[PDB]
């Protein structure tokens, strides 16, 4: 639209204008320093973001899915064009924040939270390997042979269209392992630490979610911090019921922060 | 009988011969005398029995908050096995209102209190159930003293002693309220107690703890 194409143009004019470290912005050239090592893990300031822009902060929570899409989109149209020479390894991008000024505990996050911008920590415990998902659909016709086609996906939902080379038919089908993308994955469980308890009884803990870029970083029992935001499976089997729904709740991790990070670790002041 | 209160008010005509009785000097040792149904054996100490027969005074403590000192009132017996500890106080579990009879290696600590399991009714595990806190203010006819583990008998002394409890376990944590007076036939590790050599060792306690009880007719 008028203003919701300047979106973009507010991160444009944000990673090039915005600038500190006396001259010579991070984000002119720290996406100059992901797109070298090969990491594709860009983070951006909140803080900073503050400090040019307040104005989203109010635009995230409606909803922090699309604001990240629309940044990362930004990213490419930025890197491939300036840097078109990237357009063979990986070229797909996403982006971090590490500037939330709040630290939810465990056993504080409720309804109310529900999916948009969320901190907590915890501590980890024993969870799955390594493993990956899918990432795109397609399948193959049979009636006419045919492809059925690449088709746009929905976060768990089908598509199922008429349209396909098969004369726009072919209900029935069959499906490939091959020409389909595909996307590591690993799981964790968090429980919270023996410090920050309510002095004595059983803990409580709940589950999250990492993903493809996202695994071989943790381990049982590791220091952490975490933005994260709320999840909700929108149906743990609704029926004539219980006493109670049987749903559940994880998080999902945007940008994860080790507490401990024995690694080098640190940027660069100018001077 | 139980001890409802409400459900057990007598009439005036049994308070006609309950106050004659009072009115008997010879009820000193009248109901002393009738403690047994036929043992006519130097009851000398059915008297001592029956100031917890009529079972203590209450000398409450809702007065200054402070201090809460019951009229704590213990007594034990303890002998050979001549004595009919065992039968007489099995005949007393049919007298005493909450006749309780158990003793030594009848049941645990936690064979007294915590009986916790899993319970398919709710279709989870429970905290649960005790002994002592049943008995509030009651007795349980007890033997065989010097035959529990460590374990238990350091609880006793936490009752006897503020007749109290506090607990802590992953699951409820209790500041519960648990209370009542003694009866035991405590035995020692020999058959006979051994001349010239006194119960201050001959049972197997030790040596002022052996002093601190009220007193062990
Ligand atoms: N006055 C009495 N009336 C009835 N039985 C008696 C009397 N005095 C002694 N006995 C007998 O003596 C035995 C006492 O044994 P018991 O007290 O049960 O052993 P312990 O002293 O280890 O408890 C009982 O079998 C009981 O029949």
């Amino acid at each position: 639209l008028g203003p919701r194409t300047e979106i973009a143009n507010r991160f444009q004019s944000f990673l090039r204008t915005f600038v500190d470290e006396r001259g010579a912005y991070t984000y002119r050239d720290r996406i100059r320093r992901m797109c070298e090592q090969n990491m594709s893990s860009f983070v951006v300031s909140y803080t900073d973001l503050a400090n040019k822009e307040h104005v989203l902060a109010y635009f995230l929570p409606e909803a922090p899915f699309q604001m990240l899409e629309i940044f990362d989109k930004v990213a490419k149209d930025m890197v491939l064009s300036i840097f078109p020479t990237y357009e063979r390894v990986t070229t797909e991008i996403h982006v971090r924040i590490s500037e939330l000024p709040l630290i939810e505990e465990l056993r504080t996050f409720r309804k109310l939270h529900l999916n948009q911008l969320v901190r907590t920590l915890g501590v980890v415990t024993a969870t799955t390997g390594v493993l990956p998902q899918l990432s795109v659909i397609k399948y193959d016709c049979v009636k006419c042979g045919y492809v059925l086609g690449p088709f746009v996906q929905s976060q768990n939902t089908e598509i199922k269209p008429g349209s396909c080379p098969e004369c726009q038919s072919t209900g029935p089908f069959s499906i490939n392992m091959e020409q389909t993308l595909y996307r590591n994955y690993q799981k964790i469980t968090l429980q919270e630490s023996p410090g920050r308890i309510p002095a004595g009884r059983i803990p409580r803990s709940k589950d999250v979610i990492l993903l493809a870029d996202l695994c071989d970083q943790c381990k049982p029992g590791d220091e952490l911090e975490v933005t994260g935001i709320y999840t909700n499976n929108y149906d743990g089997s609704l029926n004539t019921d219980q006493g109670f729904p049987v749903f559940a709740t994880v998080i999902i991790a945007n940008h994860v922060v080790v507490k401990d990070s024995k690694q080098v670790v640190q940027s660069l002041t100018d001077e | 009988e139980d001890e409802e209160g409400k459900d057990h008010i007598f009439p005036p005509e049994r308070v006609e011969l309950l106050q004659l009785l009072a009115k008997k000097p010879d009820i000193y040792d009248r109901l002393a005398r009738a403690i047994a149904p036929s043992i006519y054996e130097n009851d000398d100490i059915k008297k001592g029995i029956l100031l917890q027969l009529f079972g203590g005074t209450k000398k409450k403590h809702a007065t200054l908050g402070r201090q809460n000192f019951r009229s704590e009132i213990h007594l034990l017996l303890c002998g050979d096995p001549g004595t009919s500890k065992s039968q007489m106080l099995q005949y007393v579990f049919n007298l005493v209102p909450r006749s309780q009879y158990t003793s030594g290696r009848g049941s645990s600590a936690v064979g007294l209190t915590a009986y916790v399991t899993k319970d398919p009714e709710t279709r989870q595990l429970v905290l649960q159930t005790g002994a002592l806190v049943l008995a509030d203010n009651g007795v349980c006819c007890i033997d065989e003293f010097d035959k529990m583990n460590d374990s238990t008998r350091s609880v006793l002394h936490e009752v006897m002693e503020q007749q109290t409890l506090s607990i802590a376990k992953a699951g409820i944590i209790c500041q519960l309220n648990a209370r009542t007076s003694i009866l035991a036939a405590a035995n020692p590790a020999e058959s006979q107690w051994n001349k010239r050599k006194n119960i201050i060792d001959n049972v197997q306690l030790p040596h002022t703890l052996l002093s601190r009880f009220d007193l062990i007719f």
